[PDB]
């Protein structure tokens, strides 16, 4: 009783990682459309 | 995030005028600073 | 780390060439400073039980 | 900027750039690997407190 009422809709270890995946693939567009410091970013025009 | 001059929140600007419908009138030189917030307001 | 005083420092033209340029070190502090709170947060549970 | 001409020895600031970005991008990882490592060793710690 208590406990199915509260499990029926921040976990346990499972709240965690989507998070930051979702912050990390984010960051896969990113990374390499980031500088590199040449004339520009994508090499064939180096 | 980028790199621009944008204008800053509730930039302190400077109230100029037109108004005649008495007796102010300006319209004067001004510098030429980095990115330039101008506006022409009017109705008429 | 302060990304551009490390890479150019106090210089404008080494600043403009690193801005066709996305977010590295904006990352690169991300990356950092994404651990930096995690150490304190390893000093939390280790002691305040 | 002194010794040689702005309009053409931007390419030598152009490869100095990215080396720097490379020691950056070392740093960031060869402390990324330690990191974490010493949380992998801090949970232990903790667990054992």
């Amino acid at each position: 009783g208590k406990i199915q009422d509260s499990l029926s809709s921040a976990l346990g270890k499972l709240q965690d990682v989507v998070n930051q995946n979702a912050q990390a693939l984010n960051t896969l567009v990113k990374q390499l459309s980031s500088n590199f410091g040449a004339i520009s970013s994508v090499l064939n025009d180096i | 995030s980028t790199q621009d001059l944008f204008l800053p929140f509730f930039s302190n600007v400077t109230w100029f005028h037109a108004i005649h419908v008495t007796k102010r009138f300006d319209n004067p030189v001004l510098p030429f600073n980095d990115g330039v917030y101008f506006a022409s307001t009017e109705k008429s | 780390v302060d990304c551009t005083m490390y890479i150019c420092g106090d210089s404008t033209e080494c600043s403009n060439l690193l801005l066709q340029y996305g977010s590295f070190c904006t990352q690169l502090n991300r990356a950092l400073t994404g651990i930096a709170v995690e150490q304190d947060k390893n000093t939390q549970e280790v002691f305040a039980q | 900027l002194s010794r040689l001409d702005p309009p053409e020895a931007e390419v030598q600031i152009d490869r100095l750039i990215t080396g720097r970005l490379q020691s950056l991008q070392t740093y960031v990882t060869q402390q990324l690997i330690r990191a974490a490592e010493i949380r992998a060793s801090a949970n232990l710690a903790a667990t054992k407190m």
